[PDB]
RNA sequence: AUCCACGUCUGGUGGAUAAGUGCUGAAAGCAUCUAAGCACGAAGCCGGCCUCAAGAUAAGAUUUCCAUAGGGUG
RNA sequence: GACGGAGUGGUUUGGCACCUGAUGUCGGCUCGUCACAUCCUGGGGCUGGAGAAGGUCCCAAGGGUUGGGCUGUUCGCCCAUUAAAGUGGCACGCGAGCUGGGUUCAGAACGUCGUGAGACAGUUCGGUCUCUAUCUGUUGUGGGCGCAGGAAAUUUGCG
RNA sequence: GUCUCAACCGCGAUCUCGGUGAAAUUGUAGUAUCGGUGAAGAUGCCGAUUACCCGCAACGGGACGAAAAGACCCCGUGAA
RNA sequence: AAAUAAUUGCUAAGUUGUAAACGAAGUCAAGAAG
């Protein structure tokens, strides 16, 4: 996981969700691609 | 939604029901209640379960397809039930059920002995060369679902090699040394 | 400049409603005096001791901040069912809604 | 649980294993309970226990009542133990037998007095400077007390020097080595607050 | 190495009333007992 | 009760004979040290025309103290100097023969100055 | 004897959570730990341990005595 | 992670000159208290993570976080340890609490500049640290009255 | 015993009682805490918080505490 | 001190009632291409 004020996809099979008021970018395949703090 | 205006196809042999609140769905595999909030209506006609809603709003948008899911998962709870297969994999790892009462050799140096509800019959299939095998069955996916996964968190699979306990046949994430 | 109000009997007050989510979301603050002595506390921590903990606490600060209102907060008795004992001072019934 | 005894003194003696260890002896004597107490009556449930006999004319009108009520000899020190196990009712006695099944004991007891002390003794301050090199007059001094003008106070909790001693302390886990019926005696391994004479509350 | 043994059984809860988990580590002659 | 600067007697023919402690090892504040401890000396004199040199560094045992030790069986002893012996690094000792008494301490650390010790306590 | 350490004995003992992990699951036919629910999860928080503590002016409770009870001075 | 860009803070060096018939100054000692931007110990995600050992980021301030040689030193280098030898704020915390080695009085000397009296991006030996605690603050310990009659004990625990 | 690392002992001072009895200082005071505000670092302003009335011993954080019309620095068509 | 006044929408963050480059678009109104 890394922590950024910008988060974007970076990869065709991520998924952008909000959980309890913060975005996190999964990626279950690929899990190095984990981003929160959208 | 689309998938909370659907319809679901009362089995043979199969009650439901619908009072204070509360769904309740009867079959040979037992019986399961669930409460629906009282702003998304159900009405149990011709041997069908349909679900209808006022207003468009997506606090009921959400609501319609989500207590569609919750019946369709007890009706074909009580009447088929729920399939999930278990396979250890690596050397020195053994499963054998007495009764309800679960044995796992998993690596460590203790044992684990897991009890199950009777909700969740046990079974294992461990053939000689071939991996050992657990299988439980239920009538709710809920509850299936949290004791299959309290199960794999003894040991999760490992990347370099596919040991630890998996799904049957579930894509595993692999990675070379 | 004199104690002309009227005395308050509340009951049925386990059932008083918050709104929001101010239960376990408004933060109550205060010391204790010593260095690195601040605390803090919620709505329904307030609750698990009584309701006359909750009400007391609400109603003080509506009060002027003086001698007068550290005496007319002694005239407030609240209750968390239904009974209570005062049938001797012959309490008065009220719609607090035609308030 | 427990009862009340009265400090004797130390002593050393040989185990069987062959080791030399440092006990205490205590006179656990005779308690009679006083007072039973309630949940209906007194919000929770206690055992009030007396233990030395005292003479008539050293004994209060109101506290005469209080054992001729119970019908019991008068007794000097009072106390109150909670979750007992047989539930004994007025005027029953126990003895140092409790203690025959004890491992383990609790020892709360009064520590001796010291009187007003500095703050090298009471909190172990390392004092200002060495005995030479400048020293004048600041060699069991405290130091610095505070911060500057942000603070501008002394905060609470400060150590400073005062009353020493004379107050309630307790030790826990103390080793059980001998039980003498006879004499009333317990015999513990290592030592307990107080002076010689002194009351102590025995925990079960 | 075989002097105890992890012991699991699930129980309804009041607050709830789903399953919880109920775990120890018990010496392995002891199971019997908890089971 | 041997700590940092203490001089003492070196109880073995390694060469040395007289040595400084610099550190009691094992413990952030850890004082003092007695029987069958070990410590980090330098050494401060030789015999002439021996392997060991003035200065070296080394880690030791202490065999002997005059601060008296106590046993569990109510028991104490006392000798009338500090002495250790020097160790190599891999935890042998350096020397052959150990001059004059060493405490029973040392029966659970050390079996080699033991066995070839003039007597133990 | 007392006072001491360099001596001796004793001590540091369920709930709700953080970062995280999940089950079931729609809005959005799929996906999704969350939106309705649920199971976890830190020497940290609250309890548990020790001491003080009803001037807690909201001044609490119990047993008994007096209306010779009980105290002060010595 | 180059070329570039947007912020936050006010512990550095500055800019400004707003408070001051006197607002004691470096380092150390003593006594602390607070923050977290975490040194150790606790919990995690990822890894170019086989294991062992690491790297990086996230949560976490409960406790802990050494002794010496040199130097007035802070800081640094070195020696030997330790689980670790954290970073800062509090008048660069703390001189009506200590010291007085350094800086910054009057003596003297060197280099250097000046015709000289003298002077210093310098250096060297020496050179008085005052006050009986009123208010508040803090640590202990009492007297009076109250507690809806007065007393002797034992207590619950808001905190 | 300079220190690790302090411990104990004796007298004088100290504390209590009897006798005698000053001084520095002092606009008036029923003189609490926190943050804010502010001639920009608050006992005295604002909003909260805590606090029954009155002493004694002990320590020095604050009252930019006291003492001295700053010696440094600059200024005076000052002085030596 | 004076309206728990009337009517119509927006916000779910206690935002409010007294900061940016850059993300995700949480939601409401009016359109455009297709
Ligand atoms: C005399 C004033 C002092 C004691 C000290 C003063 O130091 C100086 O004056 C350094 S110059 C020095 C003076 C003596 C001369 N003979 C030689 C010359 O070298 C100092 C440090 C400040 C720079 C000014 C303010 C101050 C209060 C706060 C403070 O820290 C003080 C004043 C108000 C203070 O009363
Ligand atoms: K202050
Ligand atoms: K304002
Ligand atoms: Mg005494
Ligand atoms: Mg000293
Ligand atoms: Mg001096
Ligand atoms: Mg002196
Ligand atoms: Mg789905
Ligand atoms: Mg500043
Ligand atoms: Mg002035
Ligand atoms: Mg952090
Ligand atoms: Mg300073
Ligand atoms: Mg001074
Ligand atoms: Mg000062
Ligand atoms: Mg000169
Ligand atoms: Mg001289
Ligand atoms: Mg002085
Ligand atoms: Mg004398
Ligand atoms: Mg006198
Ligand atoms: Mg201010
Ligand atoms: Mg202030
Ligand atoms: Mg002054
Ligand atoms: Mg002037
Ligand atoms: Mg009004
Ligand atoms: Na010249």
């Amino acid at each position: 996981m890394k922590v950024r004020a910008s988060v974007k996809k970076r990869t065709p099979e991520c998924k952008i969700v909000r959980r309890k008021g913060r975005l996190y970018v999964i990626n279950k395949k690929n899990p190095k691609y984990k981003q929160r703090q959208g | 939604s689309r998938i909370g205006k659907l319809p679901i196809s009362i089995p043979a042999g199969v009650t439901v029901s619908h009072k204070d609140e509360i769904v309740t769905v009867k079959g040979p595999k037992g019986e399961l209640s669930q409460y629906v909030d009282p702003r998304i209506t159900v009405v149990i006609e011709g041997g069908m379960i349909h679900l209808e809603r006022k207003t468009d709003d997506r606090i009921e948008r959400s609501l319609h397809g989500l207590y569609r899911s919750l019946i369709n998962n007890m009706v074909q709870g009580v009447s088929a039930g729920f399939k999930r297969e278990l396979e250890l994999v690596g050397v020195g790892y053994r499963a054998s059920n007495q009764g309800q009462l679960l044995e796992l050799s998993l690596g460590f140096t203790h044992s684990i002995f897991m009890q199950l509800p009777k909700e969740v019959t046990v079974e294992t299939k461990s053939e000689r060369n071939k991996n050992p095998l657990i299988i439980l069955e239920s009538a709710d996916k809920q509850l299936l679902g949290q004791v299959c996964m309290k199960i794999r968190s003894f040991r999760k699979p490992e990347p370099y090699k596919g040991k630890g306990v998996k799904f049957v046949g579930e894509q595993i994430r692999r990675k070379s040394g | 400049h004199v104690d002309c109000g009227d005395n308050v009997i509340v009951i049925n007050a386990d059932k008083i409603v918050l709104s929001g989510n101010k239960w376990d979301g408004r933060i109550y603050l205060r010391h204790t005096g010593y260095p690195g002595g601040q605390r803090q506390f919620t709505p329904r921590d307030f609750m698990n001791k009584g309701p006359e903990y909750l009400f007391r606490k609400v109603v003080k600060g509506m009060l002027p901040k003086n001698r007068l209102g550290a005496k007319i907060i002694g005239n407030l008795y609240v209750y968390a069912g239904t009974e209570h004992k005062h049938e001797a001072q012959q309490p008065r019934q009220l719609d607090i809604n035609s308030l | 649980p427990g009862l009340l005894g009265k400090k004797i003194g130390m002593t050393s003696v040989f185990s069987a294993e062959g080791k030399n260890l440092p006990c205490t002896v205590i006179e656990v004597g005779p308690c009679v309970v006083t007072q039973v107490k309630t949940l209906e009556k007194d919000g929770y449930s206690a055992l009030q226990l007396g233990f030395v006999d005292a003479k008539e004319k050293h004994t209060t009108k109101p506290l005469a009542g209080h054992f001729k009520k119970a019908n019991v000899a008068p007794k000097r020190h009072l106390a109150e133990f909670k979750n007992f196990e047989g539930e004994h009712k007025l005027g029953d006695v126990l003895n140092v037998e409790f203690f025959s099944d004890a491992d383990f004991v609790d020892v709360v007891g009064t520590s001796k007095g010291k009187g007003f002390q500095g703050v090298v003794k009471r909190h172990g301050f390392g004092g200002v400077g060495q005995a030479t090199h400048g020293q004048h007059n600041r060699l069991r001094a405290p130091g610095a007390v505070g911060a500057c003008s942000y603070p501008a106070k002394v905060f609470k909790g400060t150590r400073m020097a005062g009353q020493m001693g004379n107050e309630r302390v307790t030790v826990q886990n103390l080793e059980v080595i001998k039980v003498m019926p006879e004499h009333n005696l317990l015999l513990v391994k290592g030592s307990v607050p107080g002076a010689k004479g002194s009351i102590l509350l025995i925990e079960k | 190495g075989r002097t105890y043994s992890k012991v699991i059984k699930m129980v309804k809860s009041p607050k709830t009333g789903a399953y919880t988990f109920q775990e120890e580590m018990v010496p392995n002659e002891a199971v019997k007992d908890f089971f | 009760m041997i700590q940092q600067e203490s001089r003492l007697v070196v109880a073995d023919n390694s060469g040395a004979k007289e040595a400084l402690c610099i550190r009691v090892l094992g413990g952030t504040r850890r004082r003092y040290a007695s029987v069958g401890d070990i410590i980090v000396v330098s050494v401060k004199s030789v015999i002439p025309s021996s392997d060991i040199k003035k200065g070296a560094v080394s880690k030791a045992v202490i065999v002997r103290t005059k601060k008296e030790v106590r046993r569990p069986d109510g028991s104490y002893i006392r000798f009338d100097d500090n002495a250790c012996v020097l160790l190599n690094a891999a935890g042998d000792i350096r020397g052959s023969r150990i001059f004059g008494p060493v405490a029973r301490e040392l029966r659970g650390t050390n079996m080699k100055i033991v066995s070839l010790a003039p007597e133990v306590l």
